[PDB]
């Protein structure tokens, strides 16, 4: 007779997901507070998207809002582009819409 | 095994994204924005190079105390630094 | 029944004694067929024309492959032209056993 | 006693040697045939195919 | 009646669909509906089935609609092969959704047997290959793949491919499957190892199953080393392939292949061995080459494992060991057995036994030790009597009458091996000489047996075995 918490449904993905590149035993008490931290920090992500938005003048948050913060986080550099990013961790079916590609009679999708 | 220690995951789970629970997570906390259909997706790519820098942080503070289990004290010193790096 | 089994194996050994020379004789007008063909080792034209087999099957091996992932990624419906479609069906067979 | 377990191994070892005793018979035919088609069956020649 | 039924539904599948018709919708079930009756009834034939997967794959039909064909489709007949390479080619469209991608997959790897041509399904290697970067479909295409794999289609550069998808996903169970066969095929690219044997394909009952049981009544109304390919040190460091190879001309046989005696008739004069032919004792098509060959490395090479593993194995000689007991009967069991066929004995076991006979006990292995004497090669009385008979009647005097019994039985035995050795040579030292050993074995025979009688105070049973050696 299961219930779950709908929020830690969310959180236990990314959970798994810790202990899979850490590559060492880890502690059950250790589990918990990364839950507490990743909570952190899409709360302080999202109030940032807030102010690139803003500072643009339209309240739609759009994906070079996105570029422009992770080339603060250090992430993106002049070498590394978004495109390279996307290409190194994410599965095909989520390539497809992110990078755009042309294909049967020039036709690009998405459209760029 | 012990309940209150769990082995490193030997295979990953499938690399499909929670694309529901951002959405949902975005809503309550800035319920007058609209997102982009595609920006969900981005979204959990963010997330996922945090993960990989926490982890990466954390391995090197067990390994520096000579600890072969990741601790609770290792893993809150790792946020820190993280946390305020991954703000920009 | 021992009158009965002295008679199977005697027959047995029999066969035995015979197949054994035949194979014998076999093997070894295989073997010498072989080994001359090896060493005809000429050095006016064939280490020539042999070299030009090793760079003419590269090429065309990798023409093959490239050939066909571009098939995959235009996303077309190669079965419905009959003068591609025996095209694609040759792409896997190998240049070799040309 | 002994004479009946003797018989009963006697029984066996014939019907197993019944057996090798075709097998053999058919390998031998085979090897006939083929040394016959072997034996029914340069330079020049060979630049010729390459 | 229920034919013309069929065919009006299978026509007006392929008229299309009319969008401001509500009630050809429910023409549309009683039409789906009297398939599914046909279907499970007896199944549908060869024409049709090329008919609706055209369809169903096409999509103009909805994922509602397409995914309820697939489920009731079944194959009466044997599925023609040019039926399947149509419908991977829609597949590469992609109209359809991922739903009915899964199920298509999921139905050919069940009704893989029923598909009457194999041969061109395998030219389209490459374009299942590509299937494997969708996470979605990689379990089923694992499967796929699995069965069609042949030495030609593992190349280094997809070698390359499978590789890199390991790094991303971990230790996936399907995944070890396929890499293991590839290591199969091409030994000089990847080597694993896998720990042990537990069933990597999950086997999950099909929707098809309990059709399949209809199909079926349809279609019905280790001390010895592993068989392994010869090693591939063969060829190794090559500058440049052989001339014989160039012109394609004859080959060997693999090994694998080798798995019926049709098979082992045709391809006699040429086969590929073990890489440690210990392997052929177990191996009954194997024996039948090693019948007729007398070729000397290989004699060399088994005559150095079996002696080998016989002094290590034995139990009265070298560090004594008990352990073992039942499995040096069992080793000894297979040796007797092999050497009933091919009719000789092996030079292994003679040094054996002269090695070893002066420490045994006479009770340890009984059996198969006496069994292992019959198959002693001609040769002089003279020469062996010191090496064998000698420590035979040492132990012949002093123990049970049973034991007597026992080499009697082991004596006669030798004596018609030997016999019927003699016997095809006459037909091809000399004659002469040849026939006093024989007496000789014999008048020794006369003297055990008299002096046995003697000290055994004229007991009957040991009587009969007498005379038996004396009938021969």
């Amino acid at each position: 007779r299961p219930r779950q918490d709908p929020h830690k449904a969310g959180l236990s993905h990314y959970v798994k997901l810790f202990s899979f590149y850490a590559k060492m035993p880890m502690e059950r008490k250790a589990l918990e507070m990364v839950e507490k931290c990743l909570d952190k920090y899409f709360q302080h992500l999202c109030d940032d998207l807030e102010v690139f938005a803003a500072h643009a003048g339209r309240k739609t948050v759009k994906p070079e809002d996105l570029e422009l913060l992770m080339r603060r986080q250090g992430l993106v550099t002049d070498q590394v582009s978004l495109h390279v990013l996307v290409e190194r961790h994410l599965p095909l079916e989520y390539r497809q819409l992110l990078i755009p590609c042309a294909y049967s009679g020039n036709s690009v999708f998405p459209a760029q | 095994m012990a309940l209150s220690t769990i082995v490193s995951q030997r295979k990953q789970i499938k690399r499909k994204a929670p694309r529901g629970f951002l959405k949902r997570v975005f809503k309550r906390k800035k319920p007058q924005l609209r997102l982009e259909k595609s920006g969900d997706l981005l979204v959990h790519l963010n997330c996922l190079l945090f993960v990989h820098r926490l982890a990466e942080e954390s391995r090197t503070n067990a390994c520096a105390s000579k600890c072969r289990v990741i601790n609770k004290e290792h893993v809150l010193a790792a946020a820190k630094v993280i946390l305020k790096k991954s703000r920009g | 029944l021992e009158e009965k089994l002295l008679d199977i194996r005697k027959k047995r050994l029999q066969l035995k004694q015979a197949s054994e020379s035949k194979l014998l004789e076999i093997q070894t007008e295989k073997n010498k067929q072989k080994i001359d063909l090896d060493s005809m080792e000429n050095s006016e034209r064939i280490k020539i024309i042999r070299q030009n087999l090793q760079m003419e099957i590269k090429i065309t091996t990798v023409i093959q492959h490239v050939f066909q992932n571009l098939i995959l990624g235009s996303k077309v419906n190669w079965a419905e032209d009959p003068a591609l479609k025996e095209i694609v069906l040759q792409l896997e067979k190998n240049v070799d056993m040309m | 006693s002994t004479k009946e377990s003797k018989n009963e191994k006697l029984k066996e070892d014939l019907e197993r040697e019944q057996r090798w005793l075709d097998e053999q018979q058919q390998i031998m035919e085979s090897l006939n045939v083929l040394h016959s088609e072997l034996k029914n069956k340069s330079e020049s020649r060979i630049f010729n195919e390459l | 009646a229920e034919e013309d039924a069929l065919q009006m539904a299978v026509g007006y599948f392929e008229k299309g669909p009319i969008k401001a018709s509500q009630n050809k919708d429910k023409t549309l079930e009683k039409h789906l509906k009297t398939v599914e009756n046909v279907a499970w009834k007896n199944g549908l034939a060869s024409e049709e089935i090329d008919i609706l997967l055209n369809i169903a794959l096409s999509g103009k039909f909805g994922n509602a609609v397409n995914t309820r064909i697939l489920k009731c489709m079944i194959p009466a007949t044997v599925i023609s092969e040019d039926s399947v390479v149509k419908a991977v080619s829609w597949l590469c469209v992609g109209k359809c959704s991922g739903s009915t991608k899964v199920l298509f997959y999921r139905w050919l790897v069940a009704m893989f047997d029923f598909i009457d041509r194999k041969e061109q399904i395998n030219l389209l290697y490459g374009f299942f290959f590509a299937s494997l970067q969708d996470d979605a479909l990689c379990p089923y295409v694992c499967h796929l793949l699995y069965l069609l794999t042949k030495k030609e289609n593992v190349k280094p550069f997809r070698v390359r491919k499978l590789l890199d998808l390991q790094a991303k996903m971990g230790m996936q169970p399907h995944l070890q499957a396929l890499l293991s066969l590839y290591k199969f095929f091409a030994p000089a690219l990847i080597s694993v190892s896998l720990p042990v044997k537990k069933i990597y394909f999950k086997n999950s009952e099909n929707l098809w199953k309990t059709a399949l049981l209809a199909v079926k009544q349809r279609n019905r109304g280790s001390v010895i080393p592993v068989l392994n390919s010869s090693s591939y040190t063969k060829e190794c460091g090559k500058k440049e392939m052989s001339l014989s190879d160039c012109l394609n001309r004859s080959g060997s046989f693999p090994l694998e292949q080798l798995q019926s005696f049709p098979q082992l008739l045709q391809n006699i004069h040429c086969l590929e061995l073990p890489s440690q032919m210990g392997s052929v004792l177990n191996n009954s098509l194997l024996l039948h080459y090693i019948n007729c060959v007398r070729d000397e490395p290989v004699l060399l090479r088994f005559y150095y494992w079996l002696s080998q593993t016989l002094q290590e194995e034995c139990i009265w000689y070298k560090v004594n060991n008990y352990e073992h007991g039942k499995e040096f009967t069992n080793f000894l069991d297979t040796i007797i057995r092999a050497e009933c066929f091919l009719q000789e004995g092996f030079y292994s076991c003679e040094a054996f036994l002269y090695k070893s006979l002066p420490l045994w006990d006479g009770l340890c292995c009984r059996s198969q030790f006496l069994q292992l004497v019959s198959w002693i090669p001609f040769s002089s009385f003279s020469e062996v009597k010191p090496l064998l008979f000698d420590h035979l009647a040492q132990l012949f005097f002093t123990s049970t009458i049973y034991f007597k019994c026992s080499v009697l039985q082991s004596l006669k035995e030798l004596l018609q091996n030997w016999l019927l050795w003699l016997s095809m040579d006459i037909h091809m030292t000399t004659l002469g000489g040849s026939m006093n050993s024989v007496s000789k074995l014999i008048h020794y025979v006369g003297w055990l047996s008299t002096t046995a009688m003697r000290l055994e105070s004229n007991n009957t049973f040991l009587l009969h075995f007498i005379l038996d050696f004396y009938e021969k």
